[PDB]
């Protein structure tokens, strides 16, 4: 599907996925690319945090969505 | 010393982007004029300004009925954006600083890279309240001058008070005033503790916005961070059941 993926730096990333996919799926597809580790990966969609066991269809993700990355920062 | 170090550093440890959050959404509850903004990302030294008028432009085109120009925060929907928009009279803006970016791109980088690391480096948390309705802003570095001499910080903040009259008229002549809440190192004997010592003044002005705190502080540094984990102890288990990335109802 053709989404994208904001990030903290005002960059979007996008990902071919396909609804059926699990969250854990979403989060592995972002970190062959950006080499960020799942348990450190946070997606936010439609202001909703999608859950590791749900697939995108769950949420009714659509394609050309916007989804959102948060990071967790140190201070 | 090393002793003394290494408890401080026991005592309280870095605070994070979420536990942050997740402390200014709790207080809202108790607050409800603290509107809970975002720490992800945060503002910078760089654009803490133009966040700060985007916001309060925002709030006004609330209260008058009109669409927001501004953007959206990520954990809340748009209806309550706008419904704490209309209800918020205090700004926690939380800033993250480090000495070696020198702009907003570079400070953005820095900080995303940090994060995937997983460092807290040299890295600072700051805190701008911004009081609708005192009209005051508050700088608090726990570190004292880690930015800036607290006078030139005065100054600088006194000329964009001048352009928040401006954007944000009261309804009399009331000009913002500015205060810089530290006067000594707050932080002492700590490298690490910022985080909370942001959320322990804030909640400090919360309960009183002409809080004498940091100057009633203990000297000894060690009673100062026993002190400071008792607050830490008591937002952790208060946020315990509450919900993750999400705002709460305005």
């Amino acid at each position: 599907m053709q989404i994208f993926v904001k990030t903290l730096t005002g960059k979007t990333i996008t990902l071919e996925v396909e609804p059926s996919d699990t969250i854990e799926n979403v989060k592995a597809k972002i970190q062959d690319k950006e080499g960020i580790p799942p348990d450190q990966q946070r997606l936010i969609f439609a202001g909703k945090q999608l859950e590791d066991g749900r697939t995108l269809s769950d949420y009714n993700i659509q394609k050309e969505s916007t989804l959102h990355l948060v990071l967790r920062l140190r201070g | 010393d090393m002793a003394r170090r290494q408890t401080i550093e026991a005592l309280v440890p870095a605070w994070d982007s979420d536990i942050i959050f997740k402390c200014l959404c709790y207080f809202h509850t108790l607050y409800p004029g603290l509107i809970p903004l975002e720490t992800f990302p945060p503002a910078t030294i760089f654009n803490f300004k133009q966040k700060i008028i985007s916001i309060l432009e925002d709030k006004k085109a609330v209260l008058r009925g009109e669409p927001i120009k501004g953007p959206l925060p990520i954990c809340c929907s748009k209806e309550n954006y706008r419904r704490h928009l209309q209800r918020t009279t205090l700004l926690p803006v939380f800033m993250w600083y480090h000495p070696t970016p020198k702009t907003l791109s570079d400070t953005m980088q820095t900080m995303k890279q940090l994060a995937i690391k997983g460092s807290v480096g040299a890295s600072h948390w700051l805190l701008v309240i911004v009081d609708i309705q005192a009209r005051r802003l508050v700088y608090f570095d726990s570190l004292y001058n880690y930015v800036m001499p607290p006078e030139n910080m005065k100054k600088e903040l006194q000329s964009f008070a001048q352009q928040l009259d401006q954007v944000y008229p009261a309804y009399d002549s009331k000009k913002f005033s500015v205060k810089i809440a530290a006067k000594e190192v707050i932080q002492r004997g700590s490298g690490s503790s910022c985080g909370a010592w942001c959320c322990q003044f804030l909640h400090w002005y919360l309960k009183d916005p002409l809080t004498d705190a940091l100057n009633d502080l203990p000297v000894d540094s060690v009673e100062r961070h026993e002190n400071l984990a008792s607050f830490v102890q008591a937002c952790e288990a208060a946020v315990q059941d509450l919900p993750e990335l999400s705002w709460p109802e305005a």
